[PDB]
């Protein structure tokens, strides 16, 4: 009876930026889907293609946990068939996604009076991201017709920007921690079932 | 990529970077205005410096995007505001003069000294000096002492400076290619590039003149009634076919006729409605005022206040040693931070001001989805005409019964409607000619039809024929009388107080039409009405994304400013006034003078 490392995921001391979202691989363990449905401390808990209860007894090959931190108004963009900055340049989901999305407020941790500048996101990119792709490049975005030479200037911008969370902001501008759980079903013994 | 989508990329960076620096300036100002201290003046200065530097730097860089190669209206609107230089077109030699002139004018207006003759002992200045003197007094000589003391010193010390203030502010506006400084002011109302909704700068003048021609009868009857009741307070010195002397009209300049109510009461022995006693008798605190102003907007159509508004807003005076500047304001700090700073007692004026200040907040939450540069009212009169029709419905003797403050057996006599209508006419109908005349004077001075030596001559001839006010003592070409007012010394526009007045009555009749109200318009109440709230929100949500003509048409169904709803509001009073003036002369002869 090996319990899956859900505490290391939901209870991590520090999370990651959106353009560098964290991926954890869960396999060969017993998963307890009882501290997630029962816990009425989650602001958003939505599953696509799988019923939360009842279907919590089906075997899967591999499980993936993707963790990051966004702002309140952007949580709606973590869903299939959605457009925006986060969905197109930061984190993209496939149309046929099968998994769950969980998001909860983290104002008391990720906000500071002087401003939390440790969190970043991408504003400019040449083209949209393919599903489950991560881009941590820092080349200057060349919007004009002159070479940027890796230095910012007229029609040349640094692609990364900071959220700057503060305690007195509104609900839509407060930080939200997001964890997305994906289930893999392949031609494998699928040693991850859970009671 | 072409120019348009490059400007679109530039504006994304600008909007991301501007919202961060605007929050620190607003919060630093809030800290000062809520807690005055020596060290809380440096943070405000630093934030204001950073914001101004960023704005200037980004305005310099945004002038390499020609407008002629752009077809989308939204990006054009966002670029026009940012591209405008302002006063930087002036040479640095001509830029060290104008700010110095303005600061000297502000200081000399603030630091006044009125001392009675042959007695250098006591001097009372403007606040709370001559303002209190010219608020409650019935002596001709005392009232004709403060009116000439202010114009003798300040005017004679602002005439030489103002003459320069005109010549520079025109040339700047001539470098910005606008014909002069008056047309620069009138450019606020300009709409271009929309078929059927365009509006030129010069058309505002004609639209203003036409409206004033349909208010003359009511103002003449009010003027005649006030003149008839001012011959008894002062047994003489007033002629029955003449102009009212300037020093007998409530406040100093004659901007409001409110303080003449004690002398002009339609039906005495019948007191007005006041619910201060009811509040103070059954334990009304400072929050219940702000808890019932919420249930009004919530009742009609609108969302409730945020949690941060109930914990980050100063709603009651702090007292003790900590100092707070009391002035009712409504702050939009950005990032969903709305708060109100006002110290409130338990009275009726505070109750009605609460609705005003909450309407201001409720207009701000609607256009928070627009880009940074398009978050404001449609023009300079839409934002104080929306927060003011909410005080029109929170004072009727039907809303008050429904909340438990006006006795549930109260009767509505028609000898009290006239008393409430004159209180409301001494403030609305008795200030429009003054605003019109002052702005027309400024327009002619800026254009050039008024030569420098016939300045004070034309002032006291438009006082004769437009307002009906005569010199108590004649003035030569050494004073600057308009400079004695606050908005003339300090550079401000003054037409926004006219159009707003005409807007607030166009809105109400529209909303009261959606509430199926029956009876007089002044007895209307938009409560529990889900049809008026949606119509109001369908104008509140836009901001500056669309021309003010379209936003106005969204609510009232007309593309232009109109005066008929204002005349509908004041109808019974008109009949009463016309009936009670069968033995007087309506109008004033422009020959009679107190000094002969
Ligand atoms: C994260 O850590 C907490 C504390 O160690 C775990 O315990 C729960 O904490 C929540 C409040 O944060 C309580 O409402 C629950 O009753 C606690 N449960 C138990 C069994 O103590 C919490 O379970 C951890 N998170 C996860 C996903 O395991
Ligand atoms: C007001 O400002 C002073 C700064 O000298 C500070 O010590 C004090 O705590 C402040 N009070 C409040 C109520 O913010
Ligand atoms: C103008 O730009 C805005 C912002 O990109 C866009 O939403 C709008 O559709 C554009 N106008 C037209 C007519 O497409
Ligand atoms: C406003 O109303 C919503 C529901 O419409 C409610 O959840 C919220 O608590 C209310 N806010 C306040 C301050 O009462
Ligand atoms: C609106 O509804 C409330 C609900 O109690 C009621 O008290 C109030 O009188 C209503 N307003 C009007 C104008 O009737
Ligand atoms: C008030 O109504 C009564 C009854 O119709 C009428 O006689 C009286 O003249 C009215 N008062 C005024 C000021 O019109």
């Amino acid at each position: 009876t090996n319990l899956c490392p859900f505490d290391e995921v939901f209870n991590a001391t520090r999370f990651a930026s959106v353009y560098a979202w964290n991926r954890k691989r869960i396999s060969n363990c017993v998963a307890d889907y009882s501290v997630l449905y029962n816990s009425a401390s989650f602001s958003t808990f939505k599953c696509y293609g799988v019923s939360p209860t009842k279907l919590n007894d089906l075997c899967f090959t591999n499980v993936y946990a993707d963790s990051f931190v966004i702002r309140g108004d952007e949580v709606r963009q973590i869903a299939p068939g959605q457009t925006g900055n986060i969905a197109d340049y930061n984190y993209k989901l496939p149309d046929d996604f099968t998994g769950c999305v969980i998001a909860w407020n983290s104002n008391k941790l990720d906000s500071k009076v002087s401003g939390n500048y440790n969190y970043l996101y991408r504003l400019f990119r040449k083209s949209n991201l393919k599903p489950f792709e991560r881009d941590i490049s820092t080349e200057i975005y060349q919007a004009g017709n002159k070479p940027c030479n890796g230095v910012a200037g007229f029609n040349c911008y640094f692609p990364l920007r900071s959220y700057s969370f503060r305690p007195t902001y509104g609900v839509g501008h407060q930080p939200y921690r997001v964890v997305v759980l994906s289930f893999e079903l392949l031609h494998a013994p699928a040693t991850v079932c859970g009671p | 990529s072409t120019i348009e989508e490059q400007a679109k990329t530039f504006l994304d960076k600008f909007n991301h970077e501007a919202e961060d620096l605007f929050y620190q300036s607003s919060l630093a100002s809030w800290n000062y205005n809520t807690n005055i201290t020596e060290e809380n003046v440096q943070n405000m200065n630093n934030a204001g410096d950073k914001w101004s530097a960023f704005l200037k730097e980004q305005s310099t860089l945004a002038q390499m995007y020609p407008l002629q190669e752009i077809q989308n209206l939204t990006v054009k609107l966002q670029l026009q505001a940012l591209q405008q230089n302002g006063s930087s077109v002036l040479s640095e030699d001509k830029s060290k003069r104008l700010n110095t002139i303005l600061n000297t004018m502000s200081t000399i207006y603030s630091t006044g000294k009125v001392c009675n003759p042959d007695n250098p002992q006591e001097c009372l200045l403007l606040e709370p000096g001559l303002n209190e003197i010219m608020a409650n007094s019935l002596d001709y000589n005392e009232r004709l002492w403060a009116w000439e003391s202010w114009r003798s010193e300040v005017g004679k010390q602002l005439r030489p400076l103002y003459e320069e203030y005109v010549v520079l502010k025109n040339e700047m506006a001539r470098a910005n290619h606008y014909e002069d400084y008056g047309d620069y002011w009138r450019g606020d109302y300009e709409v271009n590039g929309v078929d059927g909704y365009d509006y030129s700068r010069g058309q505002l003048i004609e639209d203003v003149e036409h409206t004033f021609e349909e208010i003359k009868p009511l103002y003449e009857h009010l003027h005649a009634y006030v003149r008839a009741k001012l011959m008894n307070a002062y047994p003489s010195y007033i002629s029955p076919i003449g102009c009212l002397p300037a020093h007998l009209l409530g406040d100093m300049w004659g901007r409001f006729w409110t303080n003449l109510y004690s002398l002009t009461v339609p039906f005495g022995q019948k007191p007005n409605i006041d619910v201060t006693d009811a509040m103070v008798d059954q334990a009304w605190d400072a929050q219940r005022i702000f808890k019932e102003a919420e249930k009004f907007f919530v009742s009609v159509g609108l969302p409730n206040m945020t949690q941060g508004f109930w914990e980050n807003s100063m709603l009651t005076d702090p007292g003790n040693v900590q100092k707070a500047v009391c002035h009712p304001t409504a702050w939009d700090l950005g990032k969903g931070d709305f708060r109100i700073l006002m110290c409130t007692k338990v009275t009726m004026d505070d109750f009605l001001t609460a609705h005003h200040e909450m309407g201001h907040i409720q207009y701000d939450m609607a256009y928070a989805a627009q880009p940074f540069l398009l978050r404001n009212g449609a023009n300079e009169g839409f934002h104080e005409a929306v927060g003011e029709i909410m005080s029109l419905s929170a004072a009727t003797p039907k809303h008050l019964k429904s909340i438990g403050l006006l006795s549930p057996d109260f009767q509505e006599d028609n000898e009290t409607e006239i008393n409430f209508l004159l209180k409301q006419a001494l403030t609305i109908v008795g200030t429009l000619p003054f605003t019109y005349m002052l702005e027309k004077w400024r327009w002619m001075v800026f254009k050039g039809e008024i030569p420098k030596d016939q300045w004070m001559k034309k002032w006291w001839e438009m006082k004769r024929e437009i307002v009906g006010v005569v010199e108590p003592v004649p003035h030569d070409e050494t004073y600057c009388d308009p400079a004695s007012l606050f908005h003339v010394s300090n550079d401000y526009s003054f037409i926004r107080y006219y159009t707003r007045t005409l807007y607030q009555f166009q809105f109400q009749e529209a909303l009261c039409q959606a509430a199926k109200h029956e009876g007089p318009l002044h007895k209307c109440d938009i409560s529990n009405s889900t049809e008026a709230g949606q119509k109001l929100f369908n104008m509140l949500r836009l901001g500056k994304s669309e021309p003010w003509t379209l936003a106005l048409e969204n609510v009232v169904g007309a593309k232009n400013m109109n005066v008929r709803p204002l005349l509908n509001y004041f109808e019974p009073l008109f009949t009463w006034l016309k009936d009670q003036n069968k033995n007087s002369f309506v109008g004033w002869s422009t020959d009679w003078s107190p000094y002969a």
